[PDB]
């Protein structure tokens, strides 16, 4: 049916909106996550700086 | 003419559906029967073109 075309393109649309939206999400919360992320990297800096540190001494 | 039927392509394509709808153009026509055939090959072309 062409109405029910219609309205299949347009659920069809909707679904690749909910799609972006869900990767806008997605980048929103890795932003957070990029955020906290950097604590492990620091962490493993000092750790690796502490053990030359003392090896030295 | 190339300015003049630019011109009148676009207000033709004012005619039709937007985006407000969905992403692929929407088309209302009145034809006659026989020369289906014939449109749907000119759309062929379009397609091709």
């Amino acid at each position: 049916s062409q109405s029910q075309g219609i309205q299949q393109l347009l659920q069809a649309e909707k679904r690749a909106a909910e799609k972006v939206a869900d990767a806008r999400k997605r980048k929103a919360r890795r932003l957070k996550q990029a955020k906290e992320e950097a604590q492990m990297e620091v962490e493993q800096y000092r750790r690796e700086r502490e053990q030359e540190f003392q090896s030295k001494q | 003419i190339k300015v003049r039927k630019m011109k009148a392509i676009y207000h033709t394509l004012n005619l039709c559906n937007i985006d407000v709808t969905q992403k692929c153009l929407i088309a209302e026509v009145w034809c006659p029967v026989t020369d289906l055939d014939s449109i749907q090959f000119a759309l062929r072309r379009g397609t091709e073109h």
